[PDB]
């Protein structure tokens, strides 16, 4: 089985939701390319039954900056959902993006 | 435009852990040419110190958001203008030495 540092990744969001950037290791984790994932809303990956704590997750961090989602089930490209948990960093300049710091608690490997 | 920037993680050292492919278009470097090295390195002599003192301040504020801004030595030779907006993470499932998140942007001075 994986350990934690293995099984965290960065991903880097438009305050819309869409993938700007992902790590290479989600491969690994969930199946998904990066290259697939960019400009996809993080919205259409949630099982459907955490879907209203991830909008207000949402809200959170756009009034506090940075906040935890807390457990969540997240589509693995081959099928099957796998928990998260994710922390959440709004970055404004002189909001220009979000990065998200993804922790996959279900067992892997 | 839609303004470039890469994502880079450093120990509190600075030295670079992890580099987006995206800092070519951005500093002129691949990943591999600044993987293993300080950032501090590629800093102009007048901001080096800025930047250790940012480093060392970012692991005080309790994972929130740092900026500092700094000129960068590109591989086209050219100091540039780098504003670097860094956090740090520590899995709460763990007590492992934290690190250091960044995102960096080639921004104006004006
Ligand atoms: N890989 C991957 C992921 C898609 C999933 O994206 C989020 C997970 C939690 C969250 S969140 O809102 O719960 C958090 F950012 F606070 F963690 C968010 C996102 C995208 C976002 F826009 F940054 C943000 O909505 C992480």
């Amino acid at each position: 089985f994986k350990g934690l540092d293995s099984k965290t990744f960065l991903s880097e969001h438009s305050m819309d939701m869409k993938f700007t950037y992902c790590d290479d290791r989600i491969t690994e984790l969930i199946g998904y390319h990066p290259e697939e994932l960019l400009g996809r809303s993080a919205y259409e990956f949630y099982h459907a039954l955490d879907s209203e704590n991830m909008t207000k997750s949402h809200q959170n961090l756009c009034t506090k900056g940075q906040v935890v989602s807390g457990q969540y089930r997240m589509l693995a490209k081959h099928g099957g959902y796998v928990w998260l948990e994710t922390q959440g960093t709004v970055i404004y300049n002189p909001p220009q993006c979000i990065m998200c710091v993804n922790y996959v608690l279900s067992e892997i490997e | 435009c839609q303004p470039t920037r890469f994502i880079s993680r450093h120990n509190i050292e600075g030295i670079f852990t992890f580099v987006d492919h995206r800092c070519v278009a951005t500093v002129g470097y691949q990943p591999q040419e600044l993987l293993g090295k300080n950032i501090v390195e590629f800093c102009h002599p007048e901001d080096q110190q800025l930047l250790r003192d940012s480093f060392q301040q970012v692991v005080k504020l309790k994972g929130q958001v740092l900026s500092v801004m700094f000129r960068f030595r590109s591989k086209n030779q050219e100091w540039l203008w780098m504003r670097t907006s860094s956090f740090t993470f520590q899995n709460p499932y763990s007590d492992e030495i934290e690190y250091i998140i960044c995102t960096n942007t080639n921004v104006k001075n004006s």
